[PDB]
This record gives structure tokens, C-alpha cells and sequence, in this order.
DNA sequence: ATCGATGTATATATCTGACACGTGCCTGGAGACTAGGGAGTAATCCCCTTGGCGGTTAAAACGCGGGGGACAGCGCGTACGTGCGTTTAAGCGGTGCTAGAGCTGTCTACGACCAATTGAGCGGCCTCGGCACCGGGATTCTGAT
DNA sequence: ATCAGAATCCCGGTGCCGAGGCCGCTCAATTGGTCGTAGACAGCTCTAGCACCGCTTAAACGCACGTACGCGCTGTCCCCCGCGTTTTAACCGCCAAGGGGATTACTCCCTAGTCTCCAGGCACGTGTCAGATATATACATCGAT
């Protein structure tokens, strides 16, 4: 069992039903899977970008909240 | 010998600090020196926002049949409002569902 | 005996606000991106690490499929294919949806 | 020992007890506050900055805070925040 | 006997570089909106920030209708409509659309 | 003659053509200048202001650059 | 007499980006309080690099047009035919610029 | 009077280097300093911010590293950051 | 089921204005030296993360059957590209005018900085109530009856 | 036309743990002088932006028309959802260990700052060639027969 196949497809479908989306179909699993590997990717390797640079070893949700800071999706609820 | 301490907030006023603010522009690179009325403005714009985040999320939080706000009232009361929403899109919020809603040919019979 | 009862579960997943996906999947898939960029090192990870990258990933992935459900909406259809939303990702740029 | 960790929660809790009495919030929603207040700090502060320095002035004063307030907030929103400004700096000159 | 010809026109204006408008509309354009926010005083114009304003303004416009291109080819049809250049609107950033 | 029609149809129909639109539905001449209209009041407002901000009476290059900036699509060409 | 001659930093690194101006704009910049010595060095080469590959792919696109003097349709032509760089300067507006030569897949 | 600062003659040593008989118009020798001013800001940028949620109050070598790596993607900082290891190296002797 | 008219691509002539190069200059970069504090490094404490184990139970997985919807195709009407003749307004030159942009010189209000003081705000701790959960009664849609 | 059943919503009752109040403290905000420089301001000089006007011509415009294409409709078949059953891994609680985050002390090197000197880069000209445009030639491509 692959580690992608933790992301159980009743959950997708529930991502989907929070969405709006009546039904789905059976090749979207796939691309789904995809774009939250590439997605992320991107963001955990700013974050451990950022943790390097601080010449720490753990990220903390600091890492977290600034990598998704410079990418233009900034999140509140954890620290400034 | 001297004068009583007072807050430079009750020279102003206002509930949010400006000594505080001070402190943090001083210290912030932004420019090298800060002029005396603008950590007044910025204390009269943090205030009257927070007042507007607040008010909407105090309405939110009544009409949800609740004393004490929980940040599932905190997105609604944002995102319903246009113009807080356009200030705001670009802001993701924790603990954060979606608004109540779905696009109107999926409401097949009225 | 078979009912269509998508409608109340459209109406109760919209009002919740716990996170949705399982958290230990998600927990083993962020250590597995992450074994990749520091070159075998095993880092630790805080808990609200973890939790800030559920909420942020979890929003963005709601906001793509309601865009890519207008895509899909716009042809005729009801269901939300692949094409969608790869056509939503191309149409929301290079730096918010590739990257 | 530990650190002071200064931090916006105590002037939540006045401005809410002031506009509304009997509302509490969540120490949860409290974070979200306070980490909402100073990324709208960190974008003020930013706008004030880069504009003090393009029409090579040096100093922040509050007309450089002034027009990037009417900037940054989109519509009448900026315009009551205008009005306050004017109002609180009407106020803090007296003394 | 003339069978299509707008092959020529789409790669001839592909190949070529210059500005699409005329100058005096989108010159007077800007005039009777600029009056319209600065309550009433008139502004004087420089005449490179005008024509950074023109190319500006193409660009942003030309970048709108090969994304509202795409939604056409996406639902099926082949000739470009305004719900076309409204749901491309909304899709795109929040920020972006209206400020 | 109003001047909202001086942004004419072939005018629209030559950007289209650049955008690789084949063919083009009569409606799209309206709401094509409606979009026009949007955009323009957007980044005016921000350029008089940061007109207004000098004390000086002349819109030029730099301003309105910066005003672009600020709505997050940089021009390049003119100026830093 | 005891002075030196004056080599330039530039020179120093072996880079032709001025070392000097930027040491001046990083210390009016105010981004940071003080201002390493290293740190306009590595940003300079940086710098270096970027115009060299920007400006090798601006030749190549020159050569494909057949002239020598470089105009800003090669620029443009240069930068989205390179998708690292596309990634890069995606939200840029290049000036007298065109776009693609990109028609779209149902020629037939 | 005003000396209207620019980095047209730099660029013009470097196109020089890569490509010796190509020449270059004022436009677009205007693009290309406003793209360098541009790309200055941005890194100044990331260094400004990193070098304030660490609490460190100077800019060093590292900080700028890190910094590219962060802003530019893929291999494009890769080499860029080799350039700077090859600018370092040399820069610290004489 | 091949050949001819023409749109389309390219070589040649012949210039101009922008471009690349030369020159004087001034101000900004460089050299040398000093002072002070940011930060590098070592040592230590504890904390909180990781790892592990046992049981639970709700969720995942899988299979099956039914029907809603995707898709290809056909006819119709409408609206759009193209061609042709008319207009009109944009652009280019040419002059002229003055508001306002830019620089220079003076001065003062305003803001940096330091030391003593004190209280506003922050860490820790405790208590009770808003809220989470469960159960019973009125309300509400489906689709058989 | 008409309601049993399931579902939904509302309301009463119970319990708990996190919010809000209270207290000690410490360092950051405040006050009071002091000193230096950014900018406000007045003034003067001059570029360039606006306004006007003639003239030409390319571009915009209106209409007629044939036809490509959107759209409603229909049939077919396919693939997704609801339901039922079996399996499994997340979850919760508990516990231990140790890596590492966080703090403090100590030290020293690096960089701010000052002063002098000189050369790189910028304003201003200037001579010359790549690119633009016109013209001639041929290739390809669609149309005719």
C-alpha cells in the first residue's frame, strides 16, 4: 500500500460534498491525488527551506504560516 | 517632583495601544524616524477595524443562538460582507468551512 | 428500498467545521514529502505544524473544486471530471495553481 | 524562566466588551485575532514604507500612513477610516 | 471564392507588435475618468505614463480573452460569450478582478 | 458621440483576434467595455492617490507603475 | 604614496555588477539594520547570472529573427519560451511586447 | 544636477561577454533595468523578512542564500547559488 | 487529376535616426582606522515529540443492482464574417502659452536618545458556566396507499 | 387525494473544561531635557504639456447576404451511487527516552562611522550602419477545368 493511498477516496468525495459537487467521477482520483502531492511539495519545501536557514531541525508552525505567507495564501489562527 | 504618568492611548483616547505600536515600528526598519501622529492613525484604523470584524461576528454568533464566538462565526460574518470579503479573499481561516451554499440549477423543484 | 440522499449530506458536510480528512494519512504523507528534500535526515515535526498544513491545504482544495465544478457546470454537465479541473488549475496561473 | 511573548489578546477583550457586553470569544478565535492584526500591521507598515521611500522623504509621518490607508482598504470602508484617523489625530494634538 | 481568411489576421496580429486602439479615445477615456475621482480638478497627463497605461492595459485584456478562450473550448462551443468573459472573471483571483 | 464607443469594434475584434477567438458573439461589445471600464477606474483611483500624495498635479510614469504594482501586476519598462 | 591603488570590489569578485552601488542601496534600502560584507557579493553574482542566461536566450532569439540589435519582441519571445523563466516572470507585463505565436489545437 | 542612476552600462559589459557583436535599443535596455531593480526588490524583500522572524538584525551571506533558493524555482537557484559559492570563494582572498 | 492566377515569402536598393562611441566632469566609491555590540559557541535543563502497545469502533472497501446522465447525431434558425462603398476622426506638422516641475537657500519644529520611575500588561492559578451531548416531543418530506 | 415512517428541528436536562477573573512582577512605556537635520516653504527659472488648426487618408461604419454554428431534441448505453457486509487502521490513553529548543554567559570580530582622494559613470555631442520601406523575383497554394 502505496503512501498516497492514505487519502481514502470517501474522503475525497467528502472534499467533493463540501464543494458543491452533485457526482464524481472514477478517474478523478488520480489528478486529485496529484495536485495535492504537487501542492504539497511546493509547500513543504519552502517550510524546510525555512527551517534550514534557522539552523533548527524541527519545523514548527511557524515554518508553516511564513512558507504559506510567501506564497500568497497567508493563514491565521497560529501565530505572527 | 514631576507630572503623573499618563498612557499616551488616553492622549488619543483609543483602546489599542500606540505606545506598543511605537515600540514595533521603531524596531521594524520601516523607516529611520517615525512621526508622532501616525501610530494615532494606525491605532484609530486597527480600531475601528477590529469594531467592524467584531460587530458582523457578534450578529453572526446571535443569529447562531451563541454567547461566545467560535471562529466558525469569525468566516461568516467576514465572508458575507463584500467589502470586508474583497479585503480578505486573499486570506485563508482556520477552523474555516465555506459559506451556506450551492449554485442554483442543482435546486431542481421549488 | 433506495433513496437519492446526497442533499442532506451536502447540507451537513457545508456546516461542519472539523477537519475532514483522517489526520494520521495526512501526518505519514507530510514526513514522506519531506524525507525527500533534506536528503535522509529524519526531522520532527510539532503538532500545529501539521495542523496549520491540514487547514490551508484543506481550504485550497475546497476552493479549486467549486471552481472547477463552475467549469463543469458550464458545459452541460452535472458531474466534474478531470479535464475540469486541470483546466482550472491552468486558468488560476502559474504561481496560485501549478505553483 | 521564559520570554514575555507580547502578544494583541487583552485589547480584544476590551474593544469586544465594549461593542458588545455580554460576547465572549474562544482562545482559539483569540489567536486568529491576533495573528489577523498583525498581518493587516505588516501590510500598512509595508505600504508606508515603500512609499515614504519612493518620493525619497524619510520619515513616516501620518499623511504617508494617511494615503496608504485610502490605498490598501478597498471602497467607504478606507473612507471611515479616514474619518477616524482624522478624528483620533483631532484628539491626540490637543495635548 | 473565398473559403476562410482570418488565418492571416490572427498570425499577422501575432506577428506584429503594435498598439490595437488609437491613442485619442483611449486618451479622453482616461481624462473623463481620472476627473472623476480627483473631485472635479484637472489632472495634466505625461505622455509616457499614458502609453504605459495603454500597454498596460492591452496586455491585461489580451490575457482576459485567451482565458475566457479556454472556457469556450472547454464547454463545447466555438464562438465566444459573455457568460464566457463573466464566469472567467470570477475564476480568476478576487484581488485581481475588481481591486 | 459618447465616448465609451470610441474603444471600437474592430478594435475589440482585433484583440480577440490576438487572443485566438475565431469567431465572436455581437453581446461581447458591451460587456468587453464594461470590463475595460472596471479595470481602468481601479488602477486610476490608486495612481491619483499616489499623485496626490507628492503634492504635485501631473499623473506621470512612476505613479502610475507603482499603482500597477500594487494591484500585482508589475510593468516593466519605465522605470523602478 | 602609502595609499594603494584602488582595485574595485567588482574586480575583487571577478564580476562586472557594481559592487559599490548596491553596498549604498542595501545600507539606504533599510531593509535590514546593518549590512554584511558577503551579502552584495552573492547577491551580485546572482544578478550576474540572471542577465547572462536572460540575455543568451535573447540572442538566440534574435538569431531566429535574423537581426542583430535586440528589440523587445525577442525579450518577450525569450522569456515565455522558457518555463523555469515562466515560472519566473509569469505575472510580469513586458513592454512592446507581443505575445505567442500560439493559435490554438483545432486548426484542422 | 541629477545623475539618473542605471544599470544600462553593466548590462551592456555583460551582453558584451555572451554575445559580442549584438547590440541592444533603448527600450528595451529600459526594460531590462527596470526587470534588474525589479528582481533587487524581491530579494531584498525575502532578506528583509528572514532576517526579521529570526531575530538576527544583519544580512550575511546566508541570509541572501537561503533566500534565492526560496524565491527562484528549481535548478535556475541551483546554479545561481554555485555562482555565489564561486563569488564568495574569491571574494575573500586579496 | 493537372495547370494557371495570385497570395505569400524572400532578395535587393537606398536611405535616416537611433545607436554606439568619444569627451569633460563631479560626486560617489574606496582606503585606513577606530569603537562597540551582534552574534557565535559552549553548557545545561527540561519538554515535548517520537516511538510503542492494547483495545475499540467507526470508517473504508468491495460488490451488486438500478437508473440518471454523458454523448453522438439531426434539423432549424439566427447571427456573424466578408465585401463594397461612404464617412470621419485620428494623426501629424506647426505654433504658442503657461502651469507646474525641479532646484536652491533658510530655518525651525520635530524627532532621536538617555536615565529614572512606575504601572500596564503578562505568567500562573482557580472557579463556574457556555457549550457539548443525549433524550423526548412537535414538525416535515417521500412516496407508497 | 392522502398519510406511516423516517428525518429534521426544537427543547429539557447534565456535565465538564476552558474562559475570565485575580495576584505578583518586570520590563517596557512614559517623562523630561538635549541636540541635530529633514523637510516645509519661499522663490525663481524653464520644459513640456495642453490647446488650436489645417490636411490627408486610413480606418470605421452600415448593409446585404450566405452560411457556420448554437441549441433543442432523441436514443443509446454506460458508469456512478445507495445499500449491505466484512475488514482494518485511526484513535485514545499511557509511558519512556532523548534530541533538541531555549536560555545564559562570554568573547571577539565585523561593521558603522569619519575623512581624504581619485576615477567611474553620466550629460552631451557625433559619426555611421541596421532596420524600415519600396521593388523585383519566385515558390506555394488554392482555384479552374
Amino acid at each position: 500500500r502505496d503512501n498516497i493511498q492514505g487519502i481514502t477516496k470517501p474522503a475525497i468525495r467528502r472534499l467533493a460534498r463540501r464543494g458543491g459537487v452533485k457526482r464524481i467521477s472514477g478517474l478523478i482520483y488520480e489528478e486529485t491525488r496529484g495536485v495535492l502531492k504537487v501542492f504539497l511539495e511546493n509547500v513543504i519545501r519552502d517550510a524546510v527551506t525555512y527551517t534550514e536557514h534557522a539552523k533548527r531541525k524541527t519545523v514548527t508552525a511557524m515554518d508553516v504560516v511564513y512558507a504559506l505567507k510567501r506564497q500568497g495564501r497567508t493563514l491565521y489562527g497560529f501565530g505572527g | 517632583a514631576r507630572a503623573k504618568a499618563k498612557s499616551r492611548s488616553s492622549r488619543a483616547g483609543l483602546q489599542f495601544p500606540v505606545g506598543r505600536v511605537h515600540r514595533l515600528l521603531r524596531k521594524g526598519n520601516y523607516a529611520e524616524r517615525v512621526g508622532a501622529g501616525a501610530p494615532v492613525y494606525m491605532a484609530a484604523v486597527l480600531e475601528y477595524l477590529t469594531a467592524e470584524i467584531l460587530e458582523l461576528a457578534g450578529n453572526a454568533a446571535r443569529d447562531n443562538k451563541k454567547t461566545r464566538i467560535i471562529p466558525r462565526h469569525l468566516q461568516l460574518a467576514i465572508r458575507n460582507d463584500e467589502e470586508l470579503n474583497k479585503l480578505l479573499g486573499k486570506v485563508t481561516i482556520a477552523q474555516g468551512g465555506v459559506l451556506p451554499n450551492i449554485q442554483a440549477v442543482l435546486l431542481p423543484k421549488k | 428500498r433506495r433513496r437519492q440522499g446526497w442533499l442532506k449530506e451536502i447540507r451537513k458536510l457545508q456546516k461542519s467545521t472539523h477537519l475532514l480528512i483522517r489526520k494520521l494519512p495526512f501526518s505519514r504523507l507530510a514526513r514522506e514529502i519531506c524525507v525527500k528534500f533534506t536528503r535522509g535526515v529524519d526531522f520532527n515535526w510539532q503538532a500545529q505544524a501539521l495542523l496549520a498544513l491540514q487547514e490551508a491545504a484543506e481550504a485550497f482544495l475546497v476552493h479549486l473544486f467549486e471552481d472547477a465544478y463552475l467549469l463543469t457546470l458550464h458545459a452541460g454537465r452535472v458531474t466534474l471530471f478531470p479535464k475540469d479541473v486541470q483546466l482550472a488549475r491552468r486558468i488560476r496561473g502559474l504561481e496560485e495553481g501549478l505553483g | 524562566k521564559r520570554s514575555r511573548k507580547e502578544s494583541y489578546s487583552v485589547y480584544v477583550y476590551k474593544v469586544l466588551k465594549q461593542v458588545h457586553p455580554d460576547t465572549g470569544i474562544s482562545s482559539k478565535a483569540m489567536g486568529i485575532m491576533n495573528s489577523f492584526v498583525n498581518d493587516i500591521f505588516e501590510r500598512i507598515a509595508g505600504e508606508a514604507s515603500r512609499l515614504a521611500h519612493y518620493n525619497k522623504r524619510s520619515t513616516i509621518t501620518s499623511r504617508e500612513i494617511q494615503t496608504a490607508v485610502r490605498l490598501l482598504l478597498p471602497g467607504e470602508l478606507a473612507k471611515h477610516a479616514v474619518s477616524e484617523g482624522t478624528k483620533a489625530v483631532t484628539k491626540y494634538t490637543s495635548s
